[PDB]
């Protein structure tokens, strides 16, 4: 029935303070909740009804409604506040989201990331298989390439890479997989992965013996 | 002439209705007209208390001076008053309340003990009026007072009474399921006047020191 | 402190009955005011409310999904169950336990509980590998080694990892899984530990599987 | 049923004018009018009246039985006097048919202490009301007692009442109010009431048996 | 104003049930207040709001009210109910009494009255002045006639008699007064007061001694 | 335990002001509804209301007769003044201090005075005299004797008799007064006392007229 409207995203820069909008016909005399949700976690209240914080909200987040738009309001806003924003209220008796909100927050320093690679344990070995494990973490912006290298070659099938995610220092963290089978891995002199961000290069190198 | 009033009754504005304006005040006047039963008047639901004696007691007033008894933005330093806004007394949309009470929250997760007090040195009788507010809910008393058994008295020399607020659903109206009550007293000169909450007060900011005259009524 | 916990992450085939489970304390669902919600959200999408039920056991239901949920509060054992049946795979995601305050503020939900992930699918159930990561030093700042373990192929998520029974969690760091082209699972866990400690204390990561109802406990200990 | 010209409140209270009815034993939904002149006679305010609303929209078996009869179940205390002008039938003073309206006996209104367990195999509907006077005067008059109280309590119920006097806005020629509340008893289950005075005991309540859905029109 | 209207006299027979009404237009929404006032004595209410006995009232008094017409209903009437009843409601910020009813007991029995008579004091005539006091008391109905003489001659000159008004018990009392000089006090052999009560006379003597 | 008493029988001239003064205790007039009222009684003449102070200070007044009451309350103690301006003969009559007990059940009065009684005329006061009547056995008694005082000629009423300064009420019976034809009232008070009392005890009668301020105690002892 009662329709909720808000942005699809909002940037604001570091420091900055950030408004998000909720959209909705005579919402002014209505009581708007605003919840965050950062990425991978639960829900969490940071105002209610319009104006109002909660206990250990930052007081950097207030509230304001009027007319036909209610505004949640983050006055100096910082890395952490990166998140999804929904807008809810009580019209005839039922409970209506809005479609949310995904803060982004700019002029964040870069970061560069650590690799470390682990060859395949000589337990997996055993078990007839082979898996390389390159773990990427703490950069900044989330954005990296990874590629496998067999001696000097470059390395197709069997690579399994994820998207980064925000660490809970706000940086992202990755991790690639390289499948073999253990006579390919018995077979080549060496193996590397090679992690790029923002232009600039790691590659590490394991070898296989006791 | 005396008065008049048009679209607010006098309780809306005694409490300050923010839809009738409440600074075209006559320094006197010998009676008054108003609508008696009118749209807007207190705009939170309730009963007003006393309410045929006040309007007597309003009815012919030689001098009249409204004055800030308790500055919003000393008087409660341990309470929250910037966060007493309701749907049921709206004004440009958003939400408002009355321009002479405050509807004071507790700040944080506390509502300590309350205790002010006025001494009446205006060299008349002040009129104080304050509120008290019933919760639908316990999850509102709660939310809004911290506080779950608690407890409003009102002192002074020609008055005392003590308020215990009942948390109940109400039947919906002007989209509220709770209700408020109103209250008002008059305090003679070098009289000390005394509120004493843990929750649920509905605090006085603006006062009326006056003298009143004998006779008159409602038109 | 108010507590809500959900039960278990589940693997439900298409078409067939999901039933959760909410645990709370802290307060008392019979409070004048309090509810029980249940709010889910599908990846990609935003929150989406369920079913709700008030301290004087009234039910609300999303309406558009009406026919299909059922909320109900479980006498003497502080629970309320959702019951959702003709499980589909837009039904994948993770479903909240939320309480909700109502009075003349408006309705509104907190706390939240942390969510069960809820997968639905028609795929089977496979328990992880656990493979040590033995300890090197060629990324580890100070005296310090890098450990960890390697949970491959399984299906679905999530998994858990913690090391020596919970009593290490400074530098742990748990990558979140990748989706193999095989349609399963894999992650890595890793610990930061003094160089001094390797050979002398005992490292043990611990990884559950629920859904398979699977759990390995691994010792990973240097190479030698 | 259709109730004509009352409204719910009146019909299940029995305002004087919604009248002792014969009514029928089952019905899916109630007909009501848009504003009923017929509601609370005196005047007040009905706690959860849209809970109870919806609670009574669809019943299957309905049967309304003398819960404390008027006669004999209030010997130490006057039940032949709570009569009121706010609640007139044909030209005299009356009362709500199923609520009482106590009064004290002489010069004293000993602490009233009254239970009823439910033996008719489904739940009962109980519903009572809290007197708060206009003035101090009327609270002597009509409790002797000046501080009282109301506590009201079952297994699924439990809430004390603590009276305010005070002079509200005259309606119906009454300056004091009257809320109502009720509450449901489980088969099994002691409803029991202790009172020191204000307390508008119940005369008639009402076994019944719910359906699922339904509103109002 | 508003109008409450009672009848002027109400007469019961001993140990019946007298109804005093109360007319008033829509009376019946009204909250009606009964007081009694015997004969010498202060108002008491005896029945507040049209149905309500205060304490210590005797259970023979009720009241009722509906329609157009309040009633005071005495059961077992006794001698003492015999008062003045008057009906009341606060009205419009204004009290409104009735006018009133007076109720008589009929049939109540007769009693004989006690008569006592002083001489005139010693000091009384010291102030040249002479006074003859004829008590009469504890008789019903309260007609009585009194005549007063001077030996075997019927005075009738300085001759004062009060109206016999109930007493406590519900019986009439009442005196006479006879003035003389002291000269003709003791010119005469004797002086008498004669009562004549239902056909029934009782005659005292004094003498100048 | 409430006691109203009204401020002493009163003479007052035509055209002049008649002042009452009620005293009372066991309430507060502070107390809600709580009010203190002047109800008046004329000979024949149905009961008249005149003026009424509520625990407010507010005033209602006898509207027939608004312009002549004024009705307040004295700021120090519990008492209430009742001022009625040029009194009229027909204003004589007793008037009674009443409370008024005051909410939705009606407005009625609860307790009365015993009235004090106000006489307007021009005839001035005048002082009783008090004349013995010596014991006697004859008429009535038995065991007891009759022993008495002749309060004569005064105006205007009442005149209070008591007996040993109210020692003595049993067998105490004081006859209303004559108006005798010289415009003045004239009574009578006898006592039945036990006839060997006499000579062994003293019997004395406390006649006080307050409109004249005079009061009288005259020893009645036998005539030997
Ligand atoms: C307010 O004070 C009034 C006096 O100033 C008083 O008026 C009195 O009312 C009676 C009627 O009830 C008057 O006249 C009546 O005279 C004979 C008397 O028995 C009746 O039979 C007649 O019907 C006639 O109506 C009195 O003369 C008058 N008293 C006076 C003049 O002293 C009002 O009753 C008072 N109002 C209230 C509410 O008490
Ligand atoms: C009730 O559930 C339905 C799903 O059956 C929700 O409807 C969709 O909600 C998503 C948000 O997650 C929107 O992107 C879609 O556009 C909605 N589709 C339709 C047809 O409405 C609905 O939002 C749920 N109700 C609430 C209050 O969240
Ligand atoms: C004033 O009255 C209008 C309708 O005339 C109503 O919508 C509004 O809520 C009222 N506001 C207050 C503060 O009473």
């Amino acid at each position: 029935s009662y329709e909720l409207t808000q942005p699809l995203s909002v940037s604001v820069a570091l420091g900055q303070t950030a408004r998000i909008t909720c959209g909705g016909n005579n919402i002014g005399i209505k009581n708007v909740h605003w919840y965050q949700q950062r990425p991978g976690q639960a829900p969490v209240l940071v105002i209610y009804t319009d104006i109002n914080r909660p206990s250990g909200i930052p007081e950097r987040f207030s509230g304001s409604n009027s007319g036909n738009t209610a505004t949640l309001i983050i006055s100096k806003a910082q890395a952490g506040d990166e998140a999804d924003y929904f807008c809810q209220v009580w019209d005839s008796n039922t409970v209506v989201f809005g479609g949310g909100t995904k803060l982004t927050v700019l002029s964040q320093p870069k970061a560069a990331p650590s690799v470390t690679l682990f060859p395949p344990s000589s337990e997996e070995l055993q078990a007839n298989k082979a898996t390389l494990v390159c773990l990427i973490s703490d950069f900044y912006p989330g954005a990296v390439t990874v590629a496998w290298k067999a001696d000097s070659s470059p390395v197709k099938a069997g690579v399994e890479t994820t998207t980064p995610s925000k660490q809970s220092n706000n940086k992202y963290a990755a991790s690639s997989y390289l499948s073999l089978t253990p006579e390919q891995w018995k077979s080549h002199k060496s193996y590397s992965c090679q992690v790029t961000h923002e232009g600039s290069t790691v590659e590490k190198t394991v070898a296989p013996t006791e | 002439a005396p008065l008049h009033l048009g679209k607010c009754n006098i309780a809306g504005w005694i409490l300050g209705n923010p839809e009738c304006e409440s600074l075209s005040t006559a320094s006197s006047w010998s009676y008054i007209v108003e609508t008696p039963s009118s749209d807007n008047g207190t705009c939170y639901p309730g009963d007003f208390i006393d309410y045929e004696e006040l309007r007597e007691q309003l009815s012919s007033v030689s001098s009249f001076e409204r004055f800030e008894i308790f500055p919003k933005t000393s008087s409660w330093p341990n309470h929250d008053s910037n966060k007493g806004v309701t749907a049921a007394c709206p004004h440009a949309g958003a939400k408002s309340f009355y321009k002479n009470l405050i509807w004071l929250v507790k700040k944080g997760n506390s509502y300590p003990k309350l205790s002010k007090s006025y001494i009446n040195d205006k060299g008349k009788e002040v009129l104080v009026l304050w509120g008290i507010h019933h919760p639908s809910t316990s999850a509102d008393q709660q939310s809004l007072y911290q506080n779950a058994d608690t407890y409003v008295f009102v002192g002074s020399s020609r008055y005392s009474k003590k308020f215990k607020p009942e948390i109940a659903i109400r039947p919906k109206v002007r989209d509220q399921e709770g209700r408020m009550n109103y209250y008002w007293t008059l305090v003679e000169p070098g009289d000390k006047i005394t509120f004493e909450a843990t929750g649920n007060l509905v605090v006085p900011r603006y006062a009326f020191a006056m003298e009143r005259n004998a006779g008159s009524g409602i038109i | 402190q108010v507590t809500l916990r959900e039960s278990g992450p589940a693997l439900v085939k298409p078409t067939q009955t999901l039933t959760l489970t909410c645990t709370f304390s802290g307060f008392s669902l019979s409070t004048s005011g309090m509810c029980l919600t249940w709010i889910r959200r599908p990846p990609g999408k935003a929150l989406e409310w369920l079913a709700l039920i008030d301290w004087d056991d009234n039910k609300y239901y999303n309406t558009s999904l009406r026919t299909r949920l059922t909320i109900s509060k479980d006498t003497s054992k502080n629970q309320v169950v959702l019951k959702v049946t003709d499980m589909d795979p837009v039904d994948t995601g993770t479903y909240y336990c939320a309480r909700m305050l109502y009075g003349d503020l408006g309705g509104r939900f907190d706390p939240w509980g942390q969510g069960t992930l809820v997968t639905v699918s028609s795929a089977s159930t496979k328990g992880p590998s656990v493979f040590p990561l033995a300890p090197s030093s060629k990324s580890t700042s100070g005296g310090t080694a890098a450990l960890g373990c390697l949970v491959k192929d399984y299906f679905p998520e999530p998994v858990t990892v913690s090391w020596n029974s919970g009593a290490l969690t400074s530098g742990v760091h748990t990558f979140p899984a990748v989706l193999q082209s095989s349609g399963l699972y894999s992650l890595s866990s890793v610990v930061t530990v003094p160089s001094s400690s390797l050979g002398t204390q005992t490292y043990i990561c611990n990884v559950n599987h629920k859904p398979s109802n699977t759990k390995v406990d691994k010792k990973v200990e240097p190479k030698s």
